[PDB]
């Protein structure tokens, strides 16, 4: 590809911070802008205890030893289902 | 600056060929009759 | 005296502290693991902490203050440096081939398919696409703060360095946040097995980068760097690359195609 | 009626040494036709060729696990 | 079995391990003239006062020794991966038995018709009969017809263990999660021994495989009776 | 002063020294270990306990030997001392780098020591697999003590390698090309290479075995998922490389030994040695799965690693031959080092010929976790490695010490060593052949005659392992300090006398481009 | 701020015989000190632990 | 018999404008169903919601394409 911008002549400094600036944090803008959006708390789905998830051969070197590392007690049940 | 020469750059001396006896002894001793002790470790535990 | 443009490096410990203190931070994950305990742990990583401070102060001193790094000498830190990301671009391979082995040929007990049943993925179009666009972002304003440098903009290249630091801690705070969300952990399988450690692994070296980077502006804002002579600033550039790409092949890897 | 089995024959669909998805296959098939004619009021005679051939492939313990998890509810596969 | 003193293979008991005793004599002829003959050449090099110390040309030579070794490979490959694909090829089977490798014995299943299932274990050697084997005896041997193509599928419950039975040319890793297939066919009746083949703990060195080769009608009766 | 100079080097003789001292220490360890392997299996029965502590036992033999022995020596110590000097470099690009590599082996040392130590040890083979390693089959500290081993071991030498190919890249001569640097300086490069690119494979592997035994994570565990299987591609993929790193720089000693003994100026077709090399190298990660051809591959697979695994012959097959013809129309001096590169010639082409049988997926059915491994193993890295690092020491130790070694001694201990370790590893062949299974602590009674034999093989190399030790001994009791060395106009590192200053090259050689 | 490069290099550059390590003042004899003496220290006290651990608590 | 049909109902498979697949989707499985319960000995009327789904979604053109096909052996579907 070649874009649809164009320039070339001497790619330097000035260069760089018009992408940075005109094409970089616009992008990083609007992605932001979509996803502070798109967010809101998607109902967590009923518990099953699926044998493959929510695994324990050993438990935690932390806690209570059976909760993950960044547990949120909102959408992750322990091996028993969801916390009160 | 350090000390060149034959005998003069190792970590250990060549100064008296006994005492230069006893460190390789030690040296190569410890480090073969290592294994034995620790089989004695594992077998006097259980 | 030599008659050579090399580096004959004077006695050094650390060395023998860098090792001492691999040796505690290992022991100490040991000690954490089974017998419930953090101190080793802890004083390893200070030790490391310690050490890497002191090694990187002073090379800083043998180059910038000695004069030391001629241009030979400039030149081997840069087959250095390249080596060194090739290495750290095999230990990803090993992690995205666990990733293609697990999810191209779905076991029975995740379902036979994946993503396995029970797991609901992240969406791509999300948080994700928009780490995505932040990591692109400082590609783009680290690229900026170079040309600033070479052509003896001072205010232009702490600006640049400036934006392209802020862009690494907002993915890195965006990810935390993520991680925090995310409805399924490391403990879910493979899916979460590959998702947590590969991911983890390249938002520790975004955090290692973004030190790096870090060490960079404040070196340039004591003056150290030349417009001709900064191989710190490169290293760092070379380094940030190579964690945006490894972030793209997350990207379409993990969150895109294996969801 | 259209049977005299001896053992599951090969599958060209399965024809390497791993042979774990062959068994699967065909336990989620006899489970879904079960399924199938158990509801809209047939008989299960027809979902034989399946059972035969799984319960011949299939190593007792996994379908073991397999009927326990079908009943708690937790079993992966879909049926 | 292995008796004292053997220098090569147990004797072959399937058309297949009789293929790999040809394949081997015709690879370990090779093996000794190729190092038989560089034993000769060091010596020629030592033997003589003649000199040559000035530099020698190889862009000659080595077209000498890269073509040869690379026809002798040949001469290696096209037998070895002729008999590859024969191992390979569709058989199908009269009957599929499963084998379960666990710490530390193996449990067999015959679930063709009925619900057959056992374990064996090795026989202390405390405990033999007279004129029985150290190590390689079990209680309940694999009863299985011979002159008959047999499905064998093989994995395990605990960690990797491996199912060998050497005069017959198998192995197949016991791997759980995992249903590994061979094709086992006995010319011969018989006891064929075989030992597990992959560390599995404590007793990996005692659990072995036993199969018994028995004319169908005895298979049969054998099957029944082991309800 | 003391501390200064061997705690705080930077200097690439003296962290040479270091590497040879930790290495010949690994050895005595790893001698051990085999020592007790065989006298649990020179009499039917049980010696020590079960297959736990004999496995233990296995398992640390090859550690120490691999990783605490030969590569140390080959890479840390011939490498450290050898490849400055013969480029006319000054020291390695990152002197202080470089002693970080050496003290990250003591530490590494102490873990393995320590797995065995704590619990019941790990008794799972050097390659580790789960779920044998697992924290379910071997629960407990063990085994993680091993992973952390291999990691600051892997550390050690991934920044070894940067630092050799840094070297040998940026530090020659402005005039000399790679093509007029000398084999074994090469032979290190490419070894470096390989390092580079397959421990970090290694590590990537061996974390997600410790996170599936400390973190709940199931690469490897088939109920969330996982697959044994994975482990396997992952370690192999290092291991296959790593056996060519323990071959490498020892393929470089015999050319130089060679080429020097046979009072020859150069090595017969040093491009074709360059390309061997370089095309094993290469070839060396495209063939690992040679070692799962049991597991269960379909047989498209099996084809192709039977196939691309006998191409390495081709260049190795370049090398035998162009050390046959360097020899041709030698004025041979039968020097004690010369000895070791002629039993390191004939007896590397025999263990290479049985992994050339072992190639073939078919055969291999039958072969596979038996002694004919083992044989096959220890003919390349018990004959061929060794021997390399013997002829090295032998050869090299008047230019690190600046004393000769007596002549006869060493002779007499090349002799012992060579009916040692072919009385040791020969009978294996047969074992292998009629079906002893490999890590077993007892076997079947038919075996018993060939693993006596074994066993007396083993105490004869032992005999050899302490003599040795007297021989260095002798060495540096009598100082004879060395005059002359012949040949110096082909041969750069003894340029600067016995032992060389503390600082060479200081003054850069001087080489006309033309 | 203002470039202070030159007064750094005078100090590096000072022939007074020390390594570089140690070349910038008191401050790094301090600092040298603190990370040796954990380590070492660090290091008895994982060989205490590897000690215990060595032995069971049945 | 669990019937009693107005028209397909929505099929989370195919949320989509493009319902294409729905259609072929539903031919198919009418017609392995069918198949399977003629050949073991079974009812057909097990495969009545399928038959009455693509009967609904499919252009009446295109089912009588796929059964001259059928007829003549080149349905390139697996049935
Ligand atoms: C120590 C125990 C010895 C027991 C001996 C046999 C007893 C037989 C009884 C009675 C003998 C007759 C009745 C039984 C016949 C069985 C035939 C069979 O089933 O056949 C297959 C069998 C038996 O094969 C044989 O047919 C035996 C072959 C023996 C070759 C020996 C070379 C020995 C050299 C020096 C002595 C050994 C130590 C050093 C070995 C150094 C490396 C070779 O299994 C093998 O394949 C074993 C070998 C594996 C491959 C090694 C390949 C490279 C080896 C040597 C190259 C040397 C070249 C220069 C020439 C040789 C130069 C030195
Ligand atoms: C370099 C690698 C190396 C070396 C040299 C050896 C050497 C020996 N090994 Fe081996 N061994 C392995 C690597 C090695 N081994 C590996 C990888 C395994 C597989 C482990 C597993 O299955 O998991 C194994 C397995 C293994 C087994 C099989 C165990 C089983 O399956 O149950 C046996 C059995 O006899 C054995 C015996 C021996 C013996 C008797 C020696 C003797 O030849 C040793 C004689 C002594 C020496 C040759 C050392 C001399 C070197 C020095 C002391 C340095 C001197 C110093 C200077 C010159 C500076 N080894
Ligand atoms: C120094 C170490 C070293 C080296 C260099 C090699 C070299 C080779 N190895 Fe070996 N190998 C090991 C160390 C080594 N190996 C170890 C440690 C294991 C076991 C690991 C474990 O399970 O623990 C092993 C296992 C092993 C296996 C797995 C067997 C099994 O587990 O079932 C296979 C499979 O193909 C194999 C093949 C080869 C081949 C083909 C070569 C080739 O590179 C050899 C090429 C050399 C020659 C062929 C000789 C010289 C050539 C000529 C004179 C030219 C003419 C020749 C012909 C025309 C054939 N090796
Ligand atoms: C914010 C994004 C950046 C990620 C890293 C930041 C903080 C974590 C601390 C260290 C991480 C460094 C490397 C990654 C190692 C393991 C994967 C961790 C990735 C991670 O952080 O994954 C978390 C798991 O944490 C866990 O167990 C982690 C438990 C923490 C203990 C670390 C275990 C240490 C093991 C290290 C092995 C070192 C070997 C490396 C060798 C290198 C080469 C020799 C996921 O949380 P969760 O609750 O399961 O799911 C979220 C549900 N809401
Ligand atoms: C699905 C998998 C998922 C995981 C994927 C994850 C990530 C993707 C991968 C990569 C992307 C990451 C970062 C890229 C950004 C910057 C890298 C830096 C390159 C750079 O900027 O390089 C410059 C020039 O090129 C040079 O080095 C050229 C010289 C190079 C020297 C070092 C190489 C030596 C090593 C061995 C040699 C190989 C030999 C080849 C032949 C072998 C035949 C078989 C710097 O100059 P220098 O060193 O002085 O050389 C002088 C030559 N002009
Ligand atoms: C699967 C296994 C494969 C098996 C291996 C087969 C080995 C090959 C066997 C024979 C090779 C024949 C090569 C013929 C070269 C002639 C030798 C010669 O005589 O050597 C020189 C030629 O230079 C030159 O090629 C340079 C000198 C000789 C070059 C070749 C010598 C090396 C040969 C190999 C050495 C033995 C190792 C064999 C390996 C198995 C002599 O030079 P000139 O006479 O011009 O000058 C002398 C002055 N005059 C004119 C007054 C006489
Ligand atoms: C690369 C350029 C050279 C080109 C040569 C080709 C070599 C490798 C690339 C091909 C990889 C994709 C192939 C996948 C297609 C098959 C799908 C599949 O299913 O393959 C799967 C594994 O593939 C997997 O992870 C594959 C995982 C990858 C393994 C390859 C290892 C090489 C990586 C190291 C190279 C470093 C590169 C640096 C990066 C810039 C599973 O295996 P199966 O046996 O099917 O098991 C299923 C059984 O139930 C039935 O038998
Ligand atoms: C919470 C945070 C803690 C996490 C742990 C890691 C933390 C930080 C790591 C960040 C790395 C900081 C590196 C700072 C290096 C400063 C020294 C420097 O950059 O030194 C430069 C040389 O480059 C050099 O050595 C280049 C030096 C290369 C270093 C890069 C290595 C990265 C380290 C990664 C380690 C982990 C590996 C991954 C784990 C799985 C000096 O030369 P110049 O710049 O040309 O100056 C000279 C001019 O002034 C002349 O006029
Ligand atoms: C379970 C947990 C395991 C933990 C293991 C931890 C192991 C060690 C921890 C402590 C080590 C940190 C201390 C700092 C190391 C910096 C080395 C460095 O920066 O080395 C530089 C060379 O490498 C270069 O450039 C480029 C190379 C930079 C390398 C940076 C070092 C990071 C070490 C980690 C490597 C991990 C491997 C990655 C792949 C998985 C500088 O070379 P010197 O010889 O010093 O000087 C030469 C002079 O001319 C400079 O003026
Ligand atoms: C290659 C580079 C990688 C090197 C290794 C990485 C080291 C990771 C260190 C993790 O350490 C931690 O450990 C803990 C476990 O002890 C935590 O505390 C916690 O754990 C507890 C102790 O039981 C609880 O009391 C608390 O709630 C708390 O969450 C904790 O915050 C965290 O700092
Ligand atoms: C003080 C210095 C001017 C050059 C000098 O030191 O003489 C100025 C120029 C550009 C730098 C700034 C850049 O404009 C980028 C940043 C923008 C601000 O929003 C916060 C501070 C900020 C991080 C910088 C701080 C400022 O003090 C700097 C360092
Ligand atoms: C071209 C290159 C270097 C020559 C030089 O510049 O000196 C030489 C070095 C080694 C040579 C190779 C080796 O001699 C091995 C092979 C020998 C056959 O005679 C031809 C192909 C063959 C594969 C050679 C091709 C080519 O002539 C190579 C690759
Ligand atoms: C072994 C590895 C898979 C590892 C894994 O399961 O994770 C796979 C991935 C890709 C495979 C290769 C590619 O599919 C291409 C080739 C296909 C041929 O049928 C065999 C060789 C062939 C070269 C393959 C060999 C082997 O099966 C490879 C290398
Ligand atoms: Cu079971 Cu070894
Ligand atoms: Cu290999
Ligand atoms: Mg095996
Ligand atoms: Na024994």
């Amino acid at each position: 590809a070649s874009a649809a911008k164009g320039d070339h002549g001497g790619t330097g400094a000035r260069t760089w911070r018009f992408l940075t600036f005109g094409l970089a944090l616009p992008s990083v803008a609007l992605c932001t802008l979509n996803s502070w959006l798109h967010s809101g708390h998607r109902e967590r789905p009923a518990f099953i205890p699926y044998h493959h998830l929510r695994i324990r051969t050993k438990p935690f070197s932390w806690g209570d030893g059976n909760h993950t590392f960044f547990h949120n007690p909102r959408v992750n049940p322990l091996p028993t289902g969801y916390e009160k | 600056h350090y000390e060149e020469g034959p005998g003069k750059n190792i970590p250990f001396s060549v100064e008296n060929k006994w005492r230069l006896l006893a460190m390789m002894t030690l040296f190569f001793g410890s480090g073969f009759a290592a294994p034995f002790f620790i089989v004695r470790h594992q077998l006097l535990k259980k | 005296h030599q008659t050579h443009a090399y580096h004959m490096v004077n006695p050094s410990p650390w060395p023998l502290t860098g090792a001492l203190s691999a040796l505690l931070m290992t022991s100490g994950l040991t000690m954490w693991f089974h017998f419930n305990s953090m101190t080793l742990l802890m004083i390893g990583l200070t030790t490391n902490m310690l050490t890497m401070y002191q090694w990187w102060r002073d090379v800083i001193r043998e180059s910038t203050f000695q004069g030391h790094h001629t241009p030979a000498v400039q030149k081997g830190l840069r087959y250095g440096m390249i080596l060194f990301i090739i290495s750290e671009v095999l230990f990803f391979t090993g992690f995205f081939w666990a990733f293609y082995h697990s999810s191209l040929a779905p076991t029975p007990e995740l379902g036979g398919c994946w993503p396995p049943t029970g797991i609901h993925p992240l969406n791509p179009l999300e948080v994700p696409l928009l780490n995505t666009s932040v990591l692109l972002a400082s590609g783009v304003s680290i690229t900026w703060a170079h040309h600033s440098l070479m052509e003896g903009d001072r205010k232009h290249m702490l600006q640049a360095l400036f934006i392209t630091i802020t862009l690494g801690v907002y993915f890195t705070l965006l990810q935390a946040s993520e991680y925090y969300e995310a409805p399924f952990t490391i403990s879910d399988g493979v899916y979460g097995s590959t998702f947590f450690v590969a991911t983890g692994f390249h938002g520790l070296h975004v955090i290692i980068g973004s030190t790096f980077l870090i060490v960079c502006f404040f070196r340039q804002l004591k003056f150290h760097f030349t417009s001709n002579h900064h191989f710190g600033f490169e290293a760092a550039a070379w380094y940030w690359h190579f964690v945006d790409v490894v972030w793209l092949f997350l990207y379409v890897s993990i969150y895109w195609w294996g969801s | 009626k259209i049977k005299n089995y001896q053992t599951a024959p090969f599958d060209s669909r399965f024809p390497n040494q791993n042979q774990t998805r062959n068994c699967w296959q065909n336990y989620l098939d006899f489970h879904r036709c079960e399924k199938a004619m158990t509801a809209k009021g047939g008989d299960v005679s027809v979902c034989e060729w399946y059972r035969r051939v799984y319960k011949s492939l299939c190593p007792i313990s996994w379908v073991s696990t397999w009927d326990d998890r079908r009943a708690e509810g937790t079993f992966p596969g879909k049926i | 079995m292995a008796y004292p003193m053997q220098l090569g293979f147990q004797d072959a008991t399937s058309p297949i391990m009789e293929e790999l005793l040809h394949f081997h004599d015709h690879t370990l002829m090779i093996v000794f003239l190729i190092s038989s003959l560089v034993l000769y050449i060091i010596s020629l090099m030592l033997t003589t006062k003649l000199t040559h110390t000035s530099t020698m040309d190889a862009q000659e030579v080595e077209t000498i020794w890269t073509i040869l070794p690379a026809i002798i490979l040949i001469l290696i490959a096209l037998p070895s991966l002729r008999i590859l694909y024969m191992m390979d090829e569709i058989n199908n089977p009269s009957l599929t038995v499963k084998t379960m490798g666990h710490q530390w014995y193996w449990s067999y299943e015959y679930t063709d018709y009925e619900d057959l299932s056992f374990d064996s274990y090795m026989i202390p050697t405390s405990e033999l009969k007279p004129g029985e084997l150290r190590l390689l005896e079990v209680d309940n041997r694999v009863v299985l017809p011979m002159e008959m193509t047999i499905r064998m599928l093989v994995s395990s419950e605990d960690v990797l263990h491996s199912w060998a039975v050497p005069s017959l040319g198998l192995k197949t890793d016991a791997i759980p999660g995992r249903l590994n297939q061979t094709t086992l066919m006995s010319s011969r009746p018989g006891l064929y021994y075989g030992q597990c083949s992959e560390i599995c703990g404590s007793n990996h060195s005692f659990m072995p495989i036993v199969l018994e080769l028995v004319p169908l009608k005895y298979f049969e009766k054998w099957s029944a009776s082991m309800l | 002063m003391f501390i200064n100079r061997w705690l705080f080097s930077t200097n690439h003789k003296d962290i040479g020294t270091l590497y040879l001292l930790f290495g010949a220490w690994a050895g005595m360890v790893g001698t051990a270990l085999s020592l007790l392997i065989r006298a649990e299996l020179g009499q039917p029965g049980t010696l020590l306990g079960d297959d736990q502590i004999y496995n233990v036992v296995v398992t640390a033999h090859a550690f120490v030997m691999i990783f605490f022995m030969v590569m140390p020596i080959m890479i840390g110590g011939f490498g450290n001392w050898l490849v400055p000097l013969m480029i006319g470099a000054p020291d390695m690009a990152f002197p202080r780098m470089n002693n970080m590599s050496f003290w990250l082996l003591p530490p590494s040392f102490l873990l393995l020591l320590a797995s065995s130590m704590v619990e019941a040890g790990a008794g799972t083979g050097w390659t580790v697999y789960p779920p044998l390693a697992g924290n379910l089959a071997h629960a407990g500290a063990s085994v993680d003590l091993t992973i952390f081993s291999l990691h600051l071991a892997g550390v050690s030498s991934i920044l070894g390698a940067i630092n050799f190919i840094t070297t040998i890249i940026n530090m020659k001569p402005p005039a000399m090309s790679q093509y007029q640097t000398p084999l074994f300086v090469w032979s290190v490069m490419i070894t470096a290479v390989l390092l580079l690119l397959s421990l970090p494979v290694l590590a990537a592997g061996i974390t997600m075995l410790l996170t599936d035994r400390n973190l709940n994570t199931t690469f490897f565990d088939p109920a969330g998922g996982g697959d044994p299987i994975l482990y396997q591609h992952l370690f192999w993929f290092f291991g296959h490389p790593e056996v060519y790193i323990l071959i490498l720089p020892g393929f470089g000693m015999i050319s130089h030994i060679v080429t020097y003994y046979s009072g020859k100026k150069e090595p017969f077709g040093y491009m074709g040695m360059v390309w061997a090399m370089m095309s094993i190298g290469f070839l060396g990660f495209i063939v690992w799965a040679h070692h799962m051809f049991t597991v269960g591959m379909d047989v498209d697979t099996r084809a192709y690693f039977t196939s691309a695994t006998m191409i390495i012959a081709i260049p190795t097959g370049v090398k035998v031959f162009s050390w046959l013809a360097t020899l041709h129309g030698g004025n041979i001096k039968w020097s004690p080092a010369m000895m070791w590169a002629l039993g390191f010639i004939f007896l590397f082409t025999v263990g290479g010929l049985t992994g050339i049988v072992l190639a073939n997926s078919s055969l291999d059915i039958v072969l596979h976790d038996t002694y004919y491994v083992v044989a096959h193993f220890h003919y390349v890295l018990s004959m061929g490695a060794v021997f390399a690092i013997m002829g090295g020491f032998v050869h090299w130790f008047p230019l690190f010490s600046g004393y000769t070694l007596n002549d006869t001694w060493a002779k007499i201990h090349f002799a012992i060593m060579f009916v040692g370790v072919n009385m040791t590893f020969f009978p294996q062949h047969f074992l292998g052949l009629s079906g002893m299974p490999r890590r077993y602590s007892d076997y079947p009674d038919a075996y018993t005659m060939w693993n006596t034999i074994s066993s007396m093989g083993s105490f004869i190399s032992l005999t050899a392992v302490m003599l040795m030790v007297f021989i260095i001994w002798e060495a540096f009791a009598s100082k004879r300090e060395v005059l002359t060395v012949d040949l110096t106009t082909t041969n750069l590192e003894w340029l600067n006398g016995c032992p060389p200053p503390y600082h060479t090259f200081e003054e850069p050689t001087y080489v006309n481009l033309k | 701020f203002e470039n202070r490069v030159a007064e750094k290099q005078k100090l590096f550059q000072e022939d007074n015989g020390l390594p570089v390590h140690l070349k910038g003042g008191a401050t790094d004899n301090i600092l040298y000190r603190v990370t040796m003496t954990l380590c070492l220290g660090g290091t008895l006290y994982s060989l205490y632990c590897l000690g215990w651990a060595s032995f069971p608590h049945k």
